[PDB]
């Protein structure tokens, strides 16, 4: 038997390979091709701005943050052109409202940031990442470090569970009328997106490169299996939670949470 | 290289048709082989069921949906023929309105016959036409000698 | 740098799309009600003001924490307002 | 005997009826129905059944409203000249009696008032006779075909009209191509029901055809939207009938049994016992008690297996479904148990005329008693978890409820009409099958019938069907499986293989049929979803002449819609999932 857990998806991608790619009649054609690359392209260059070490650093660019958060904004027109490009009001109106929760909690990894970014005081990832030298910036910032969770894995990771399926009635979920290599482009995208997330995650929260007994590529390495692991392990654990349940659970309970949280964060660092 | 070959056998996505009756059965197998299937994503239609009259459009509006390989098994009695329902109401096989390759008989069949189904099923898509002239052996020839040295059976007064 | 894996990138787009080709009226009451969207393109520029304070805190001392808290202050006012009046609740 | 051939004129209701119209127009038919057939002209059908509602202990429920062809019956001894009829069989709870009655009508003029006024649960009844026959019921609100497509052409149920899909043509795709043009142009005539709201931008019109999982088969209703409002709901069902009716017609009676397994599949031998208990009334075979305990110990197993289904599929749907997949486990060894008796895991067709196929293998006792001890904790385990959990019981409770009344006149029997304040029951009503020397309770919902009490009630009867299994694993007695009749079918084989007489015996029954004699039987049971019957018709041949099968889940799907009108989707597909119907009973 396949010994390798990356081998069903290597088939997988061999599969969606060679597939005949069909003309919808009554559609516009530049959306239905160019709503897969603005799900794709977004968290692929996501990626290029992790310091995985300072000789080989993919970019030395003077901000990163940034860039992460355009990417982050800029993903729910990959959405909404889809929903367009699916020309069927009922799979129009679900990725309406799939990008409507969307809008709605990607409203709070920027303020979940900036306690971070303000106990850093740059936006160089070198700085960020000589910052986490004796003290990490994640025993302090409990609130931000679950609210930044949350909002990571909001955005588009399955865990809404609205994505291929829809609770209201009258509508559908939109990745229905793509069939062909842009399914797998799906596919391919949110991993990019899963894993730039945890790396993006261990690079600013925890810290990266340290090196207490072992090389410190390999000591980032291995932490960020661990953090995939514990990400897999909730994301399994965690159910599908209904349209209703999200919304109540949304702009109410953490605003407050990540406003507190600068609160506290510039009280304590002066 | 034949490496495409390789990618379809390993690979392959199942959409689940099966209809009021011997159903049962089939999600007996489907939860212990494996939400993924998708309609207009699958490439696999396991047609079961008794095919109905009233209905058959909507079969063939799935079968028109999919891509060009299509691969289609047939589960049950009914799906492959009539079945015992030899009526006015019951169309008489599935492969009459769509092309059909691999055939399970049964009533219902039993979820060991899927995993045959499967392993059948890429045994013929690793041997390419389709048939490529290996599909002629059947298992009808294959097993025979297997079948018809049996000899002894437990008797049925035991449990 | 940032240019040459741009370039890659952008390189792999064209190689993909390329060997792709080869390989070969009236809604009534449904949809509408995108304000909370709206009230997320105006909260996304309230948040801007933090996003540029937060690169310098250290010299801004104790007055930018109070006005800092007064500009978050009213942003709960106007959230609790808004929750109050009826329009944040349930929507399609 | 409790088979002879009765009358029942002497019964208190045809004195009644007597006095009232005085003499003429009934025909009081003899039958082993153990109920009173009465033949009443056409003209006399609405007072009739007014007078019967109305009565002093009155008939408030139709149990079912169906159509005979009667035209080739050679032996016709005592009933009015009749060229069809239609059969309309009422049941006074009060006095847990039925009363039929059959409406004569001639070829030429095939017309009888609509019954729905008095039970609107007929409507869709006599849309069928519209359908399976050429009878016009005037005053019906939508006579439409409900069974096969609007174009279809003929009467099926007409003996002129070929049973076999053989003599029409076969699928040539010349009606693909067609009803692929219709599909395309999917517009709205305002002909599905009343259709009181207009095709405009005020009501939108929504097929809402959930082919999603718990659908219980793939079917439509047509749903009129305003403000996102269930404005009429109009369910488009059919799609799954196999003909049984029709097929009874050309099998014998021994080879039809297979197809009882299929009525139902979830029923299994709860669908062969009416059949088979109807035929024997027809033969008047008493049965060895054996064999009613025999029957009784897998018409409980499948029972609870039933009941099993049920609850794990709504606790699943509605609820947590990690603990409850132990229950498909526990489904695996119930089957272990079925086919170690039967054969075969589903559709055992196992009942026989007269008896069973075989006597118990004589390590049946140790499995059956290593099942009852093993199951009560996992029957703790699953009160405990229904019972006691809130969140679904909070979801779970006033949602689409209705009263003792308004199940009465929808025809709703079974765990629906059990959450009412009825107390009524089949197996103590009318004992079968020696279910009168067992001790076993109804449980009743009071005057709610919500999603709650619909799963307390199905717990609390598992636990009487454990009662009932423990009790016939401890007093199985000894003796035949089965009866000492030249009618019970087939003979015992070991006889068959020495015996010239019962080689004969043998083989007339199982090659031309066994004769029986020229009668009319009707058994209804408890089954796993309300009250099943079997109205079977015999004109002294070895074929049935006319085959009537009453499931309630077809008046379960009917339902929905007087009582989900004024509620939204969700609920919708909430009500759709506690209501126990399978499509594959509602069209038969
Ligand atoms: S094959 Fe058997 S189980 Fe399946 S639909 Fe036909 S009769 Fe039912």
């Amino acid at each position: 038997v396949g010994w390798g857990g990356s081998l069903q998806l290597v088939a997988d991608m061999i599969k969606m390979f060679f597939k005949e790619d069909w003309i919808p009649k009554f559609s516009d054609r530049v959306i239905f091709t160019l709503a897969p690359m603005i799900a794709f392209t977004s968290l692929l260059l996501a990626f290029a701005i992790v310091p995985v070490s300072p000789g080989w650093v993919v970019a030395d660019l003077n901000i990163g943050i940034l860039f992460f958060l355009m990417m982050a904004g800029l993903a729910v027109y990959a959405v909404l052109f889809a929903g367009w490009s699916s020309n069927n009001k009922y799979s129009l109106l679900g990725a309406m409202r799939a990008s409507a929760q969307t809008l709605s909690y990607e409203v709070f990894l920027g303020l979940s940031l900036m306690g971070v970014v303000a106990q850093a005081g740059s936006f160089n990832m070198t700085d960020i990442v000589n910052s986490q030298a004796h003290v990490w910036n994640v025993i302090p910032q409990f609130f931000g470090f679950i609210t930044f969770a949350i909002a990571g894995v909001a955005v588009c990771h399955r865990h809404p569970f609205d994505q291929p399926e829809a609770e209201q009635e009258l509508a559908d979920g939109y990745h229905i009328e793509y069939s062909g290599m842009k399914f797998g482009l799906f596919f391919v995208g949110e991993y990019i997106g899963i894993v730039t997330i945890s790396a993006l995650m261990v690079t600013l929260f925890f810290g990266g490169w340290q090196g207490p007994l072992l090389p410190p590529f390999i000591w980032f390495a291995l932490k960020t299996a661990f953090f995939m692991m514990m990400f897999i392990l909730i994301r399994a654990s965690l159910p599908r939670p209904r349209y209703d349940q999200v919304m109540s659970f949304g702009w109410k309970i953490c605003l407050p949470l990540t406003l507190i949280n600068l609160l506290v964060t510039a009280a304590v660092i002066l | 290289n034949d490496m495409v070959n390789w990618g379809r056998k390993n690979s392959i996505w199942p959409y689940n048709f099966g209809l009021s009756c011997c159903y049962v059965e089939m999600v007996t197998s489907f939860t212990a082989v494996h939400l993924r299937a998708s309609p207009r994503q699958a490439d696999l239609m396991v047609v079961a069921g008794t095919c109905f009259t009233k209905m058959a459009p909507v079969i063939q509006r799935l079968y028109d949906q999919m891509l060009e390989p299509k691969w289609v098994i047939s589960m049950g009695a009914c799906a492959n023929s009539g079945g015992m329902y030899d009526i006015y109401s019951v169309v008489q096989g599935v492969d009459k309105f769509i092309p059909v390759d691999v055939y399970i008989p049964g009533c219902p069949p039993r979820p060991e016959a899927y995993m045959q189904a499967l392993m059948l099923l890429q045994e013929s898509i690793g041997k390419e036409q389709g048939v490529y002239r290996a599909n002629m052996q059947s298992e009808r020839e294959r097993k025979r000698g297997e079948r018809i040295a049996v000899t002894n059976l437990r008797t049925p007064d035991e449990i | 740098a940032f240019a040459i894996f741009l370039i890659v990138a952008i390189g792999l787009c064209c190689l993909m799309l390329v060997g792709g080709w080869f390989l070969g009226a009236r809604l009534r009451l449904s949809a509408k009600f995108y304000l909370v969207a709206m009230f997320f393109v105006i909260f996304d520029v309230e948040a801007l003001y933090l996003f540029a304070w937060s690169t310098s805190i250290r010299e801004s001392g104790w007055v930018g924490f109070v006005e800092a808290a007064i500009f978050i202050f009213v942003l709960l006012a106007g959230l609790v307002y808004l929750v109050r009046i009826g329009a944040l609740d349930w929507t399609p | 005997p409790a088979w002879q051939t009765r009358d029942h004129l002497d019964d208190p209701v045809i004195g009644e009826l007597r006095n009232r119209f005085g003499p003429d127009a009934f025909t009081v038919q003899a039958t082993r129905t153990g109920v009173p057939v009465v033949w009443i002209k056409r003209e006399q059908l609405l007072e009739v059944g007014d007078f019967l509602k109305k009565l002093p202990k009155p008939y408030v429920m139709l149990f079912d409203l169906h159509g005979m062809d009667e035209r080739l019956r050679t032996h016709r001894e005592g009933l009015p000249a009749a060229d069809f009829s239609v059969f309309y069989h009422l049941i006074s709870i009060d006095r847990n009696r039925d009363i039929m009655l059959k409406v004569a009508l001639a070829e030429n003029d095939l017309h009888v008032p609509t019954f729905t006024k008095l039970f609107p649960n007929a409507n869709w009844y006599e849309r069928e006779t519209w359908d399976l026959f050429g009878i016009t019921f005037d005053g019906h609100p939508n006579l439409r075909r409900i069974m096969m497509p609007q174009t279809w052409k003929g009467h099926p149920l007409r003996k002129d009209y070929p049973a076999r899909a053989t003599e029409f043509s076969p699928f040539e795709l010349t009606k693909a191509k067609q009803d692929l043009e219709m599909e395309a142009l999917t517009f709205k005539p305002e002909e599905w029901g009343m259709k009181r709201g207009t095709e405009n931008e005020d009501f939108m019109f929504l097929n809402l055809g959930p082919n999603h999982p718990s659908a219980h088969g793939a079917f439509r209703i047509v749903l009129q939207l305003d403000g996102e409002e269930i404005v009429d709901c109009v369910p488009d069902i059919g799609y799954h009938h196999r003909g049984a009716e029709k097929m009874g017609e050309r099998q014998s009676w021994h080879s039809y049994i297979p197809y009882t397994d299929r009525i139902e599949y979830l029923g299994g031998c709860v669908n062969e016992m009416p059949y088979v208990l109807a035929v024997e009334k027809l033969a008047g075979i008493t049965v060895p008690d054996r064999v009613n305990v025999i029957r009784v110990m897998l018409s409980e197993l499948f029972r609870i297996n039933s009941h099993l289904l049920y609850i794990s599929t709504f606790i699943q749907d509605v609820g947590a479904m990690t603990p409850v997949f132990f229950a498909f486990t526990d489904r695996q060894k119930i089957y272990d148990l079925v086919e170690a008796i039967t054969g075969f895991r589903m559709h055992p067709a196992w009942f026989r005329i007269g008896g069973v196929a075989h006597d118990l293998p004589r390590g049946w006792d140790r499995l059956l008693r290593e099942f009852l001890d093993w199951m009560p904790k996992r029957l703790a385990s699953y009160e405990k978890a229904a019972l006691q959990n809130t969140i679904l019981k909070g979801r779970s409770q006033g949602v689409a409820a209705y009263g003792a009344k308004e199940a009465l006149e929808w025809g709703t029997t079974g765990a629906g009409l059990r959450a009412t304040g009825i107390d009524f029951d089949v197996r103590k009503a009318r004992p079968y099958s020696g279910y009168e020397n067992f001790d076993f309770e109804i449980p009743v919902g009071g005057g709610v019938s919500d999603c709650y009490t619909r799963v307390m009630l199905k717990v609390e009867e598992l636990r009487q069907s454990l009662r009932i299994l423990e009790q016939c694993l401890n007093n199985m007695p000894e003796g035949p499986f089965k009866a000492d009749h030249p009618l019970t079918t087939p003979p015992p084989k070991e006889r068959t293989l020495q015996h010239i007489e019962t080689l004969i015996t043998h083989f007339l029954q199982v090659s031309w049929g066994p004769v029986m004699p020229a009668n009319e039987s009707f058994q209804m049971i408890e089954a796993t979803k309300g009250i099943n019957s079997y109205y079977l018709t015999s004109d002294g041949s070895t074929m049935s002449y006319r085959t009537r099968v009453r499931t309630p889940s077809f008046a379960h799907l009917q339902q929905i819609p007087a009582a989900i009108r004024g509620s939204l989707v969700s609920d919708l597909i909430v009500y759709l999932g506690s209501i126990d119907f399978v499509m594959s009973d509602v069209d038969r």
